[PDB]
């Protein structure tokens, strides 16, 4: 199971092309895999955020 | 004695010196050699040394 | 028509002038308190 | 009507077809009918609540 | 810039054709016009409040 989900239409700050916008991706708080790049895509949610199982 | 005390005070010097030297072959907390030009370490990939 | 400045500093005032308006505070939430740690996964802000 | 509705930002535990999702925001809170399954509804409001009469 | 929209996916109290409603996030905070109708536009955020600045 993975621990780590934001399902709040919470923002995070996810770049683009050259500028880094609100969207929702990986989302988790375990990583394996592009961590480099999560730490930009993986800015902790600026408006709430709740966490859920998704077990996938 | 006296030219065993000096000896162990030169130590570090030698020590760092020899890592120092030793900065292509060995590596650092990021895992890539300590001078090489593809650092991991953030996105925007640099090189230190070429 | 990068850019630079020049500046004096002789004079009492010096460009670009600062406001410190309250000292810096650190706040913390180890209070019993907040939603986003307690509905919300731990977030101990 | 309806006292309040439970739903707002909050899911809560529905067992339908033996797997028990969370969906529907079909939170409520009353005497009505089926007091009992009631639990089983509510049973999992698991995200942060905030009622809303739909005064029904 | 826009001080602030207070959205949340709420607004505070859009009331039109004679019925007062609670939807299309509306909020905001500024004094650039209509203060006196954004009393009464604003000043009930019922849910919960997220303020996302626009920078409009």
């Amino acid at each position: 199971e993975v621990e780590g989900v934001f399902v709040r239409a919470t923002v995070e700050r996810r770049c683009r092309a050259g500028f880094c916008f609100d969207k929702e991706g990986q989302g988790f708080a375990d990583g394996v895999l592009s961590d480099e790049q999560l730490e930009a895509l993986e800015s902790d949610p600026l408006l709430k955020v709740e966490r859920c199982t998704f077990s996938g | 004695m006296q030219e065993m005390g000096r000896a162990a005070g030169a130590h570090p010097d030698e020590l760092v010196f020899a890592l120092l030297k030793a900065g292509n072959a060995n590596l650092c907390y990021d895992g890539q050699n300590f001078f090489d030009t593809d650092h991991p370490v953030y996105p925007n990939v640099d090189g230190t040394g070429t | 028509a990068f850019a630079p400045a020049a500046d004096p500093g002789a004079a009492w005032y010096l460009l670009d002038t600062s406001r410190s308006l309250k000292p810096l505070i650190y706040q913390e939430r180890m209070k019993p308190s907040f939603t986003s740690m307690t509905k919300e996964d731990d977030e101990q802000v």
